[PDB]
DNA sequence: TGGCCGTTTTCGTTGTTTTTTTCTGTCTCGTGCCTGGTGTCTTGGGTGTAATCCCCTTGGCGGTTAAAACGCGGGGGACAGCGCGTACGTGCGTTTAAGCGGTGCTAGAGCTGTCTACGACCAATTGAGCGGCCTCGGCACCGGGATTCTGAT
DNA sequence: ATCAGAATCCCGGTGCCGAGGCCGCTCAATTGGTCGTAGACAGCTCTAGCACCGCTTAAACGCACGTACGCGCTGTCCCCCGCGTTTTAACCGCCAAGGGGATTACACCCAAGACACCAGGCACGAGACAGAAAAAAACAACGAAAACGGCCACCA
């Protein structure tokens, strides 16, 4: 279900592990159900400290 | 006139995003092989590899790198630096629990 | 019986950039000079410990080629599961 | 060469819940993996659970109260919900 | 009763371990954090006793618990 | 009248608490304060003595450990006094 | 052993728990084994950081 | 009116996003098959239940005292501002080797057959280990002197 | 350097209770034998891992240069420590009750095991379309610079 609707937000019909990867981090219970697993493909969310964007 | 020269940070900036947003592997593929096939030899002589043993080797090693970014870059920020220096990896390592 | 150049130095491939790019993945901005030699350092010594163990599970099994299975193991046994290379 | 996996049934699954969506192989390797591993978790805590109370059988009621421990809050709610109905259509 | 567990209780376990000065926030952060250990292992250790049909939490309920945690506690088996 | 200076007390106290191994918590507010939470999941309960004596046990030494972390982490900012981010900071390497 | 040494140096005929806890942790292979054990009545290994001493 | 600083805009550019076109391989459907899942019957032992007992948890009373709470002075540590210098970010020319594609070959992964050593199981045995009882010495607490250590002078 | 006072260390004495030892017993480990089977070993296939060569080009590398950041210093102020005083409740001891955990006995139904069967699921093939790639393009942003505006100084 997550997965679903991350690929139709980024406009792509068939779900790939970065999806998977979106999917997982943004879900608060599934974050912490696997929380010390790797998705092999799955890059991190973006994510930029505020104090490093320019004033 | 002027040739045209982004201010320092401009361009990291841009790079995190694209680093970011995709997913390539980062470390050129032969070089990991053959540090990995060194460090090999010094337990057992003359071990082949498959393929896909490398590249799950390779997976798990950058994740784990980039994990170790993350913390570091929050220990750095605490610190009220911008810039991460060696005594904040072995900060974020030592509360790992590694050392 | 026609064995590969012996392998030296090979710490030296995991380049300034690499080490640079992975940072830039981790949200880093800015990195002093002496970061890389600490990085190279834990580095190797990650690997140690996950190469280690798959050497250990591959004779175990009294072959000669380190599997998949075997790195998938090892980094399991060590609370690092990784996903994509079952089967 | 005959190698089982959880394929055709996360296909189906997902033809419920997403008519119109594909899946790749790796990530029906991804989910391979998953799938394992969450049943290596419940079937080892439902083996412990059933030693430490010196019973040999294992039950619903020790599947019950391992998934009680290993999930989250309303996920955990929403299986244990899902499981009791399942077990009690299929008894009738 | 979550003010039961005093400042100058937590300024002992502080000085165990090597806090030499405290800012005055400390104290109610650190209950916080208390709250939502002891939770988390009693939600677990209610869980043993409520499978073994009983109605008293034992020491062996609590050791498990932790366990499962990667907390290992040496000396109540 | 004599009086130390800031500090030297704190050290002193240092040295006695990492001597000695006694239970620094009270035991009858520490046995309330479990009652009163385990009455949210479950009524009636009771609780073996020791029971109560482990969670204790292992509730000390847990924040024990997290104080030695947040020292190294007031320590790697420049200062000696430890303040709720560096308590934040800890709690998120830590993964919890 | 480990604990016997300890119990001698602190002029104790009888190991207790607390001689059990200096053994373990001022041993980098032991203490690696158990890093992850709580030792009840065990404490702490004394440790002062440097940066809290005067001068 | 002259100067300086804030700003706005504007123009250059350039790296990122969006739109369009070819392809392709990777994914969805069909087919044949066979073995793993389902129906049936059997036993038996593991689990459910009922009665009992006792021990051990909870609750109360009282005192009393050590620890908690509170006030206050102050000092030292957190923190903001400032100057500087240097280390690091950016760009450019060069080079090096990473990558891809082809070709070779052989070690060893993988499968099969056979069989013997070895482990399940079972009966009889007995002695090691456990429950219970007793005792004395290591340790703990008290007290008192000696020595140390810290801070103001 | 000094010295006073507070804290710690040491030395001895008394007691006490838990560690160590002894004895009965019982059941869990031992021995000898039997039988099924699993994995040790031989042997065969053929996959894929390794070695090498050549070409290309993108990434690495060394250097020039400029500036933002780490760091040291200074002042300030605030809030935590340390110490004296009051209060309260933790603790120790002592008792009561009842309830629930442990025990034993009986029963029965639920699951292993075996058999017979068959259909669903799983290799192989095929085709076709989503997306990758390429290219054009739009375009949003960055920021030099400049143009404007606004603000101030003097004294009139």
């Amino acid at each position: 279900e997550l997965a679903g609707n991350a690929a139709r937000d980024n406009k792509k019909t068939r779900i790939i592990p970065r999806h998977l990867q979106l999917a997982i981090r943004n879900d608060e219970e599934l974050n912490k159900l696997l929380g010390r697993v790797t998705i092999a493909q799955g890059g991190v969310l973006p994510n930029i400290q505020a104090v490093l964007l320019p004033k | 006139k002027k040739p045209h020269r982004y201010r320092p940070g401009t361009v990291a900036l841009r790079e995190i995003r694209r680093y970011q947003k995709s997913t390539e592997l980062l470390i050129r593929k032969l070089p990991f092989q053959r540090l990995v096939r060194e460090i090999a030899q010094d337990f057992k002589t003359d071990l082949r590899f498959q393929s896909s043993a490398v590249m799950a080797l390779q997976e798990a090693c950058e994740a784990y790198l980039v994990g170790l970014f993350e913390d570091t870059n929050l220990c750095a920020i605490h610190a009220k630096r911008v810039t991460i220096m060696p005594k904040d990896i072995q900060l974020a390592r030592r509360i790992r629990g590694e050392r | 019986k026609r064995h590969r150049k012996v392998l030296r130095d090979n710490i030296q491939g995991i380049t300034k950039p690499a080490i640079r790019r992975l940072a830039r993945r981790g949200g880093v901005k800015r990195i002093s000079g002496l970061i890389y030699e600490e990085t190279r350092g834990v580095l190797k010594v990650f690997l140690e410990n996950v190469i280690r163990d798959a050497v250990t599970y591959t004779e175990h099994a009294k072959r000669k080629t380190v599997t998949a299975m075997d790195v998938v193991y090892a980094l399991k046994r060590q609370g690092r599961t990784l996903y994509g290379f079952g089967g | 060469s005959r190698k089982e996996s959880y394929s055709i049934y996360v296909y189906k699954v997902l033809k419920q819940v997403h008519p119109d969506t594909g899946i790749s192989s790796k990530a029906m390797g991804i989910m391979n993996s998953f799938v394992n591993d969450i049943f290596e978790r419940i079937a080892g805590e439902a083996s412990r659970l059933a030693h430490y109370n010196k019973r040999s059988t294992i039950t619903s009621r020790e599947i019950q109260t391992a998934v009680r421990l290993l999930l989250p809050g309303e996920l955990a709610k929403h299986a244990v919900s899902e499981g009791t109905k399942a077990v009690t259509k299929y008894t009738s």
